């Protein structure tokens, strides 16, 4: 109940990163290279949102990034900036704010129990 | 005796002076940029004359600063840690002129960047982080000792189980330690377990290896490797309090 | 500073004979050698003429200066550090002699021989009767001529509020 | 040739170190 | 309602079918929205010459309008429908961010959280410095040697990426094995000690600093309210 | 029963009996750490079996004598209970060895090795030796606070296992024959969910399913990850931090007590 609005910031940021990853990676999803692996992750909006979740969990971020690089289009300065800023902001800060909040709430519960004692 | 205190007063008002610190920081920062640019074969040559000049200018200034520090008394300069660190860096840099097997980039470049941390210390919104790390280090040493002493026993058990079976990961103590360090990092042990699974026909030891990995990952990855957090918080609260 | 003469001259000898076997690198460590003998030269012996309360400075049997010691007491001035440190400097009677500062102050036996010496020299040991922090009152006998500092000597001294 | 980077190195240091020395003397005349 | 409808149309804009049918809807709506935001900015600074710049959210909102303007002029005047047209076209993904100025609870959250940004920026500077030191090592050892692992430690643009993949421990063993097939003796020690310093000791210090800064802030707010 | 048992006691808790046994156990553990190279174990195989039969006889001595001395009080203490279980494993693998032919087909039999690892458990006794010499108690404090934390750690751990188990049951029910290589069996369902809980290659199973089966697994996996990694493990972190905070306040008040 305490961290109710934090989840609303996360929902906003999934909106942000998903609907901008649809646009950043369009020549990548519209690609004809005979050999590719992750040609789907940015196909539509739903795929973009699940992709943002996968990046949020720090699974195969570097592999997906290299796949994006394997297209001669999709300049390596926008894909790189997008992925790295999502990993830093979304994946390391936000995942850590949750832990901070839950430790704070345990501290609170301790405080009320101690004062009632 | 009356006079030299003023000279000592002068030495303090110079060395501790902030314009001097800002200049030395500017030089070391420019040298770090030069190191980054030398990490490129093309630009390695074109401005080789400039990079070499800057390389030597910063070293001479570092030596001058160590001389000033020694000028205040050998012992008090050595009654610190940051001074001995800066001295070690400048000395390793200096011996390159005389000796030949040390004046190589793998030993001379990154030391000029380890020289930068004591510079960053003057930026105390930064310095408190370093002070927390240093203060909490012994507790992290104890936790590290716990984790290693835990890992050795499971390494013994894992070798004496999966020796003469999957010897790509479980022959001797060292290979097993590296495997368990893969696991405790929780990335890429699924590939390791596929080696248990990859056989012509087997069922009895896939389950045993799975049990082994599950117990190690529960007790050591979810509990032991989530103890550095707690040590840092412990010490940093201690500083915030005292 | 004969210890430095003792120090450098030894270094020169170990540097006197060597085989560098390197192009250029002329063996010119002799620039040290002069610095060795330089500080070597004249023993200093100071006698406390407490009979008339006098102090005459000389070394190797040649008088340099003299001055009475009517007001006699032990004082040690504070030599603070640029780091968070405390160091000791001993200035007795407001004069400029060889520093008798507290060695290894940062020592109980070191200060013990001083109390006997201050008892042997028949002067007060102010920094010893109460030895916790910077607490000494310089005597500064009226025989000295340290007016910009002798009067200022009490200025740095705390009057205990 | 070698004696032309160690030399520039010592040149700047001493050229700087003089300006440092300037202030130390200059301050003495100001207090006086 | 203006901002919410803008976000909804933006969402529907990532489908070329619906972008085609009802395209005139999209055009008229986009021009309507830009008109509304600019009129809001102009008249809200009309009411107040100087103090308008006091508010942080006012700065955020004029920044939003700037980001709104940029790709328009890029596409119209400079033209070329270039490589990075649709990049800045999709960067108005974040002009929903005007919607944060309204929910009071999120504003209090912004206070409690974003008052701990100097600590975050400090830890990020230190992490970057550590990655730089080790990128120089990793280049000097496994890079320029020409007998071992170019193009993964070939240059800092790649040394940082491999070293970050070791920080966030995702996939470090693949790089380690492709660096170990080249008979490098010290590589295991290098990677293991980097994993210690940067993953165990460093991010698990980020979490500690976050915990206690947020805790102290939150307890101060609670005490004040009580 | 009063003099014989009593002298067995006063010889058992004797300050030489303990040192003799710790010498035995440190020798057994130095052998047991010798045996993990394959360059020494293969050479010195014939002496190791001799030494290990010797150690089995010694442990017969100690276990029987301690039981006769201290009745069920011997069964009472868990340090010994560990030793008794180790003893049982040793005697069982001894008799099993004698009731089989010591050949290659038994070297490569899994049960032979499984019975052999429990011999590795003897090295645990070595900690008792390290305790008397001292570990320096450098980790006495961390161990004490882990000791304080465990009661709630067990509870949250079993709660998250329960969540694992329910999701595993439902995933087995639903997603058979959509990548049977992953969870064609209930046990491999449960292991797949457990290994998801560490987030290693967890997208790979989504992609693998989407390739041939179907993608309904994506909301299940997203909700799974939310619950387990995002709200449960962070509970473990939170409770550990709070426990060490209590330890710190105790230390602060204690040091101010003096
Ligand atoms: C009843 O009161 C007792 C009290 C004194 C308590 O001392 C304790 C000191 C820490 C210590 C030695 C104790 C029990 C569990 C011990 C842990 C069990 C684990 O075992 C290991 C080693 C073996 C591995 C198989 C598993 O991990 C270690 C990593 C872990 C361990 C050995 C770390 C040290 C712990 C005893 C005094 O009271 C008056
Ligand atoms: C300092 O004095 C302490 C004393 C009280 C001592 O109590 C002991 C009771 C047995 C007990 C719980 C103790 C330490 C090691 C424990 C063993 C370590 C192994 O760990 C396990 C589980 C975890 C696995 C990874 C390895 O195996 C168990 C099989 C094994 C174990 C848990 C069996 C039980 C042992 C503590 C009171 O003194 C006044
Ligand atoms: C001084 O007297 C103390 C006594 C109370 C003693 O309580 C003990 C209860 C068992 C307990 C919690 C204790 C110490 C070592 C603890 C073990 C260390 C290992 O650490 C772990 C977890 C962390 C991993 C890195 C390694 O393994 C556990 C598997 C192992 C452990 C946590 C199992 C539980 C043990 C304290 C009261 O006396 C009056
Ligand atoms: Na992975
Ligand atoms: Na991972």
């Amino acid at each position: 109940k305490s961290m109710t609005f934090l989840l609303m910031l996360l929902l906003i940021f999934f909106y942000i990163f998903a609907v901008t990853g649809v646009y950043f990676f369009r020549e990548y999803s519209r690609s004809t290279i005979e050999g590719l692996e992750y040609n789907m992750f940015f196909s539509d909006l739903l795929n973009s949102l699940v992709t943002v979740f996968i990046l949020f969990t720090l699974d195969h971020w570097y592999a997906v990034l290299q796949d994006i690089w394997k297209v001669p289009e999709s300049s390596r300065v926008f894909s790189s900036i997008y992925v790295i800023l999502w990993l830093l902001l979304g994946s390391i800060i936000f995942r850590n704010i949750i832990v901070a909040m839950m430790v704070t709430n345990f501290q609170n519960i301790r405080s009320e129990l101690s004062e009632e004692m | 005796d009356v006079q030299e205190f003023i000279t000592q007063m002068y030495i303090k008002q110079l060395l501790r002076h902030p314009a001097f610190q800002l200049l030395l920081a500017f030089l070391l920062l420019s040298n770090a940029i030069t190191i980054a640019l030398r990490t490129n074969s093309y630009l390695g040559q074109k401005h080789y004359e400039l990079f070499s000049t800057i390389d030597d200018i910063v070293l001479t200034i570092l030596i001058c600063e160590v001389l000033l520090g020694w000028l205040n008394g050998f012992w008090i300069f050595w009654k610190d840690g940051w001074n001995i660190l800066n001295f070690a860096i400048v000395f390793i840099l200096f011996m390159g002129f005389f000796i030949k097997q040390l004046d190589m980039v793998a030993i001379t470049y990154p030391l000029r960047v380890l020289r930068l941390v004591h510079v960053c210390m003057a930026v105390e919104p930064l310095a408190r982080i370093i002070k927390v790390i240093l203060q909490s280090m012994p507790d992290l040493a104890n936790v590290m000792a716990l984790i290693l002493f835990f890992m050795l026993v499971f390494s013994v058990f894992g070798v004496t189980l999966f020796g003469a079976f999957v010897p790509k990961h479980f022959q001797n103590m060292g290979v097993a330690l590296y495997t368990l360090f893969i696991c405790i990092t929780q990335d890429g042990w699924l590939d390791i377990y596929t080696d248990f699974q990859m056989d012509e026909r087997e069922y009895a030891m896939e389950v045993g290896g799975a049990i082994y990995f599950a117990v190690f990952i529960t007790l050591g990855a979810f509990i032991g490797l989530n103890l550095f957090v707690v040590v840092v918080t412990t010490n940093l609260e201690q500083m915030m309090k005292t | 500073m004969l210890f430095i003469i003792c120090l450098v001259f030894i270094s020169c000898n170990v540097l006197r004979e060597v085989k560098y076997q390197e192009t250029w690198c002329f063996p010119a460590y002799g620039m040290v050698i002069g610095l060795w003998l330089m500080l070597s030269s004249p023993q200093r012996r100071l006698v406390l003429n407490h009979t008339r309360g006098m102090y005459h400075f000389s070394i190797q049997g040649r008088t340099v200066c003299q001055g009475p010691m009517h007001l006699v007491y032990v004082r040690l001035a504070l030599s603070s550090d640029a780091y968070g440190g405390r160091f000791f400097q001993l200035v007795l009677c407001g004069h400029k002699l060889e520093p008798l500062v507290l060695v290894q102050l940062s020592y109980e036996q070191m200060e013990f021989l001083g109390r006997h010496l201050a008892r042997k020299l028949n002067i007060n040991y102010f920094d010893y009767l109460a030895s916790s922090y910077r607490h000494v009152v310089r005597h500064w006998p009226l025989g000295a001529s340290f007016s910009p500092g002798i009067v200022q000597r009490k200025t740095q001294v705390y009057t205990k509020s | 040739p070698f004696p032309g980077h160690a030399l520039i190195a010592v040149a700047t240091s001493v050229v700087l170190g003089v300006l440092i020395f300037i202030a130390f003397v200059f301050q003495l005349r100001n207090i006086h | 309602t203006t901002v919410t409808t803008n976000s909804f149309l933006l969402v529907l804009g990532t489908n070329y079918d619906i972008q085609f049918e009802f395209f005139r809807t999209f055009e008229v709506s986009e021009l309507f929205f830009v008109s509304v935001y600019v009129c809001e900015f102009l008249m809200k600074v009309y009411v107040d010459p100087i103090t308008y710049w006091k508010d942080g959210y006012n700065i955020l909102d004029v920044i939003i309008l700037i980001i709104l303007t940029i790709p328009y002029l890029l596409r119209k005047i400079k033209g070329n429908h270039s490589a990075y047209l649709h990049f800045a076209d999709g960067i108005q993904s974040l002009r929903i961010l005007k919607l944060i100025s309204y929910s009071r609870g999120i504003r209090t959250l912004i206070i409690a959280v974003g008052e701990t940004v100097y600590t975050v920026a400090s830890v990020l500077t230190l992490l970057f410095l550590l990655m730089f030191v080790f990128a120089i090592l990793g280049f000097c050892l496994f890079g320029v040697t020409d007998r071992g692992d170019l193009e993964n430690w070939g240059n800092l643009a790649s040394a940082f990426f491999t070293l970050f993949s070791l920080a966030t421990v995702d996939g470090w063993t693949d790089l380690q094995e492709e660096l170990d097939k080249r008979k490098f003796t010290v590589s295991r020690a290098f990677t293991i000690l980097f994993i210690l310093l940067a993953s165990f000791i460093f991010l698990n210090m980020f979490v500690g600093v976050m915990i206690m800064h947020t805790e102290d802030s939150m307890k101060k707010f609670e005490r004040d309210l009580t | 029963l009063l003099g014989l048992q009593q002298m067995i006691l006063s010889l058992t808790q004797s300050l030489g009996f303990e040192t003799f046994i710790f010498i035995v156990v440190c020798l057994n553990t130095v052998i047991l750490v010798a045996q993990t190279f394959t360059e020494l174990e293969i050479r010195g195989e014939w002496y190791f079996m001799v030494l290990d039969s010797i150690f089995l006889s010694i442990y017969v001595l100690e276990a029987v004598l301690k039981l006769i001395a201290l009745g069920l009080e011997y069964f009472y203490d868990p340090w010994n209970n560990l030793d008794f279980f180790i003893m049982v494993m040793a005697v069982l693998d001894f008799v099993l060895l004698q009731i089989n032919s010591l050949s290659y087909s038994f070297y490569n039999h899994s049960l032979f090795r499984i019975l052999k690892v429990f011999k590795s458990m003897r090295a645990l006794r070595a900690i008792r030796v390290l305790r008397r010499l001292s570990i320096l108690t450098s980790l006495h404090e961390v161990a004490g606070t882990l000791s304080g934390s465990l009661p709630s750690i067990t509870a949250i751990l079993t709660l998250m296992f329960t969540c694992l188990f329910l999701f595993s049951v439902v995933l087995r029910a639903l997603f058979q024959d959509s990548d049977p290589k992953r969870f064609q069996n209930i046990f491999t369902t449960l292991f797949t969910l457990f290994t998801m809980l560490t987030l290693d290659d967890w997208s790979l199973i989504y992609i693998d399913n989407r390739a041939q089966g179907a993608w309904y697994i994506i909301p299940i996996l997203m909700i799974y990850i939310v619950i387990q990694y995002f709200i449960f493990l962070n509970l473990v972190i939170a409770v550990l931090v709070d426990n060490f905070q209590m330890a710190l306040l105790k230390g602060l008040e204690k040091v101010k007590l003096e």
